[PDB]
């Protein structure tokens, strides 16, 4: 009957054509819309410029006079936004990040643009979305749509797969060392997938690391300081885009005793006619629980004097005048005496 | 120009340089790789020639951009070499331990894993056998290149025995019976205090972590309270997850795996 | 009415002729006017001298006596005005200057001369016009008019091309020094137009600059003092009417360590019959973060004493009477042992 009120509540949908980069307006009415000023064949209006108002007369054969005109504006921008995966590599196993990046400037204001995200059974309203505590090795899909003036015109689906993580953990059966420099470490391989078994060994001060193959389970460490405590941490590590190390199994052992090194700072001084004072510093490597110094005095490759003291301070007396004696001082930790240090010294004479 | 080369693990990847030899191959970081035919920085396994470069046994440390320059330096060839890891492999479990019962006064032969020599250890942490040579003669046992023979089995010969090959890839596990410190997993609520009990009251306690830095040392990145017997964690955060091993000078230690809820 | 009243508000237009350098005056009237003495056919009067008062009589058949008396002041010559480009060479990249000069003076006063300039959308009224904030590599168009007592009599126009300038900015890929004397610096050419590069290296004492071709991308500094820090500043420059160098890129690096040279004035003096005093000055080239001195005392081409002191001050006691001794003292930087300094001296004593 009357066209004034029939199309008052009409709906207009705007579509963006990339080949012409133009806007097409479509009326959500089954019946035909006919116009005389502009070409409005079927129910679509073409050749519309963004951010510009246009006047179109709307009439139908079923409804008689009076006629009416409608004013239309076109603010929707479709393709200058691209969906990007902003997932952090260090936490890519359980965190999924989705962001929108703009590549071409548009005249539309941001106050009338909204973003909607449907990720499986989750709904979000934000330009950039974050998901935390997601089960690894699950390939999910999520849709993101851009709405202008509460209408759907741009939508994009993206599929994201999580990465590997959390390997281990090795079970160290036992670590020990029955030799001065040789230690034996025995473990078992973890059930979960890993790559190459990073193992580190640390002494009191120094520390070192290395990697082992995924097959061997028994390892031997050489060139170890005798009577020195060592702590070993082994963790099965996998190589993703970021290397995932996993929990580490730790063990400790002390190496067996061994003969020490030479005594240090062998100082000999002359005080009287046949009295010499010999003192020295403890060796750098004790290699033993106890402390003891043995000094032997010889003449002509013949042992004639032998003394022992817990401290390196020995007095030599009752010797012939002007005689080249030999002093050999060595360290006896209790089990294996060290190699001696030998010096030659002459005496003084009788007034 | 700029190219991307992926390749696989343990692949001798060849990078082609610009003409007008000799050429120099550097990296963006500043590590010298190739100077003409002569090789520089041997710690990285690679070989050089007058024009090209070759990388041998590539891995994660090779994931970078290599720049090759000609003699005059007027041209550049940039190659972004990345490494894609192979799919993870599941390690096959070792053979399950088996039980053997030995009567008094009998000699028992136990078969080692294939591949001489066979190394035999016990549960208490001693080196029973290393090949033909036999250690700890007090236990009265013998060992050839393949088996281990217990002679005049004791009442104390009961225990676990482990046999390994030269490379240690395989293992056999026996439990011999004479017939007539587990790690603790602790879950801690974030922002709370956690108490860990160390060794006995006889001796100073030293603590270590997976990061290999002593927690009790000053200027530590995480708050802590160390005493001679116990360890206290105050306001536990997410970074506290890991493993902590505490041991004294008397060869006694305990491992606690701390996980934050 | 009378001719004086009818033609009281008559207007005159002046046209300049360069061939005769003369001004022709035309009355802005439609009807033909005749003059008594001077011929004034139609409405134009020719042969008028510049800056001279001209008296003319205007009358018509429709107006009676008195005749209109008109006084005309001829503007000066057009060719006497010259347009000059006052743009400075140092600021030619972002500034354009235009000026009007009067090389030949005229009897007309200079108080009633107006110069109106228009560049793009900017219109000003001044003898000299200067414009700033100009994008490089562009051509601009200006026009100007010269008016005699607010009456237009000269017009001109010009086009000015903006000179190229302000290149850069180059980005340095890396800088390093992996050798004792060789350092490698690699950069990237700038996007804007450029001709060559200038690289300046500064140390604790001297600063020296060098020029490089645009083709070169890498440079290898040689003949450098070991274990010294240099700061390198690189900037691309273009040879315009004046040289233009843009923002530079700065980096810093230090070389490696090399063995130090021999010590200086290793004085050796006698102290007693079995002791010697040894001193020396530190070497000029430390070439290391640590200072240490090592001395070796030998007798008969056989090492018998080894000492290490923080300073070159050594006492050689408990020697043998009447025998030679060789002292080899060198400076150690903690990374490489330098060339030892060797001297020989005889312990010329007798008990
Ligand atoms: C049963 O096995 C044990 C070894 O586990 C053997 O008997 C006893 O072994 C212990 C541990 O070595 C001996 O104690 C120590 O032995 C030596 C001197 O023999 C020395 O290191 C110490 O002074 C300490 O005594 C113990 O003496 C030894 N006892 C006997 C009677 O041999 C034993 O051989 C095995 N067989 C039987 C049938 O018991
Ligand atoms: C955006 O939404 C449209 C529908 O509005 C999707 O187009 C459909 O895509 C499916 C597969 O996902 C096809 O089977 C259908 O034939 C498509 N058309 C219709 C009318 O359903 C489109 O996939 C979505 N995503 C993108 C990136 O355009
Ligand atoms: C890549 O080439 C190298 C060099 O030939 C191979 O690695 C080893 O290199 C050493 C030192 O030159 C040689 O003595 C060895 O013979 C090489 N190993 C082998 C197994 O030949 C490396 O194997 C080559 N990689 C591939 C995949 O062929
Ligand atoms: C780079 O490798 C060359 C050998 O290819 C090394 O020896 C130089 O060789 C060039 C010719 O290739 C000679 O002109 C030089 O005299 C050689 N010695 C030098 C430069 O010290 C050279 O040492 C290597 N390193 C550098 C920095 O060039
Ligand atoms: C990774 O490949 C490198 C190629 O050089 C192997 O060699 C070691 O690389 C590290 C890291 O740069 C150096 O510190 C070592 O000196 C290199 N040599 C040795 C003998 O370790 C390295 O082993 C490889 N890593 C693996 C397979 O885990
Ligand atoms: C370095 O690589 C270049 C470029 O590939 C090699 O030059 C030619 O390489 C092609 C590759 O198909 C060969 O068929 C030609 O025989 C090569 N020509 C020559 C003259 O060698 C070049 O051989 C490689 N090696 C060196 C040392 O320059
Ligand atoms: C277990 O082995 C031991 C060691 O070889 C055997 O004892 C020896 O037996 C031989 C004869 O086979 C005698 O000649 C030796 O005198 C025995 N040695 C000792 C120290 O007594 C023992 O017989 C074996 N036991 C069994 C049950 O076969
Ligand atoms: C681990 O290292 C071994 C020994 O070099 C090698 O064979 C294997 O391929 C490595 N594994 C991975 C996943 O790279
Ligand atoms: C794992 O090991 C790598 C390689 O040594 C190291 O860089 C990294 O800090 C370790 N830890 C983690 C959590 O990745
Ligand atoms: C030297 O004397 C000590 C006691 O002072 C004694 O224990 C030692 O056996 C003697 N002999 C040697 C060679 O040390
Ligand atoms: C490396 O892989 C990437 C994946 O995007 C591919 O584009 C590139 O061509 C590959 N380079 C090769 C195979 O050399
Ligand atoms: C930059 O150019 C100016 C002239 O415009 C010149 O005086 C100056 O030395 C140049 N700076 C350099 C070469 O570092």
């Amino acid at each position: 009957p009357t066209c004034d009120e029939k199309y008052a509540n009409i709906t207009v949908d705007y579509l963006y054509n990339k080949e012409t980069k133009l806007f097409t307006a479509k009326l959500n009415v089954n019946e035909n819309v006919e116009c005389g000023n502009n070409t409005c064949t079927n129910n679509e209006v073409h050749n519309l410029t963004e951010c510009k108002n246009a006047s179109v007369s709307i009439s139908h054969n079923s409804c008689t006079a009076p006629d009416k005109t409608l004013i239309l504006d076109v603010p929707p921008g479709v393709e200058k936004f691209q969906l990007h995966d902003c997932t952090q590599v260090e936490k890519a196993d359980t965190t999924i990040c989705l962001k929108w990046k703009n590549i071409e400037t548009f005249t539309c204001d941001t106050q009338n643009i909204t973003y909607r995200f449907q990720c499986g059974n989750m709904i979000f309203d934000n330009k950039e979305i974050k998901l935390e505590n997601l089960e690894p090795e699950h390939e999910y899909k999520c849709d993101s749509e851009i709405l202008y003036n509460n209408h759907k015109f741009t939508n994009a689906s993206k599929i994201i797969k999580t990465d590997f993580g959390s390997p281990g953990e090795p079970q160290i059966i036992f670590c020990r060392s029955e030799a001065a420099h040789q230690g034996v470490i025995t473990w078992n391989p973890p059930q979960r997938s890993f790559h190459n078994f990073t193992l580190c060994y640390i002494k009191e001060t120094e520390k070192d690391c290395l990697n082992l193959d995924k097959n061997l389970i028994k390892y031997d460490l050489q060139n170890l300081k005798p009577y020195t405590k060592y702590v070993l941490s082994l963790h099965a590590y996998i190589i993703a885009k970021v290397q995932r190390n996993g929990s580490a199994a730790m063990c400790h052992f002390t190496t067996k005793s061994a003969p020490p090194s030479q005594v240090w700072n062998m100082t000999v001084s002359m005080t009287s006619d046949n009295s010499m004072h010999v003192k020295c510093r403890p060796p750098r490597d004790r290699n033993g629980p106890h402390e003891r110094y043995h000094l032997e005095v010889e003449a002509g490759n013949t042992l004639v004097r032998n003394e022992s003291h817990k401290n390196c301070d020995f007095r030599v007396k009752d010797l012939q005048y002007s005689t080249d004696y030999t002093f050999k001082a060595y360290f006896h930790n209790g089990d294996y005496p060290g190699e001696p240090f030998i010096l030659h010294h002459s005496t003084s004479y009788n007034s | 120009g700029f190219h991307t080369i992926n390749a696989t693990w343990w692949a001798n990847i060849t990078l082609v340089g610009p003409p007008d030899t000799p050429v120099t191959w550097y990296d963006t970081q500043g590590l010298w790789f190739c100077n003409g035919s002569r090789v520089k920085n041997p710690q990285i396994r690679h070989t050089c020639n007058d024009q090209n470069l070759t990388l041998i046994h590539v891995n994660k440390t090779y994931e970078r951009t290599y720049m090759g320059y000609n003699r005059q330096g007027t041209k550049k060839e940039d190659y972004k070499v990345v490494v894609i890891p192979p799919p993870p492999a599941t390690v096959k479990p070792q053979p399950e331990p088996e039980y053997v019962f030995v009567y008094m006064g009998e000699n028992k032969t136990l078969e080692g894993p294939p591949g001489t020599p066979v190394t035999w250890f016990n549960q208490d942490g001693k080196k029973f056998c290393e090949g033909e040579k036999v250690l700890h003669p007090e236990f009265n046992h013998t060992c050839d290149k393949q088996n281990l023979i217990l002679l005049f089995v004791n009442f104390t010969h009961d225990g676990a025995y482990l046999g390994y090959n030269h490379q240690g890839t395989q293992r056999t596990h026996y439990e011999v019976t004479v017939l007539d410190i587990e790690a603790m997993l602790v879950t801690v609520t974030a922002g709370s205090n956690l108490t860990l009990v160390g060794p006995k009251a006889e001796g100073k306690v030293t603590w270590f972590d997976g990061d290999l830095k002593r927690p009790c040392e000053p200027n530590y990145r995480l708050r802590h309270e160390c005493n001679n017997q116990n360890l206290t964690l105050i306001n536990v955060t997410k970074d506290y997850e890991g493993t902590y091993y505490g041991t004294n000078d008397k060869d006694e230690g305990k491992r606690y795996r701390v996980k934050v809820n």
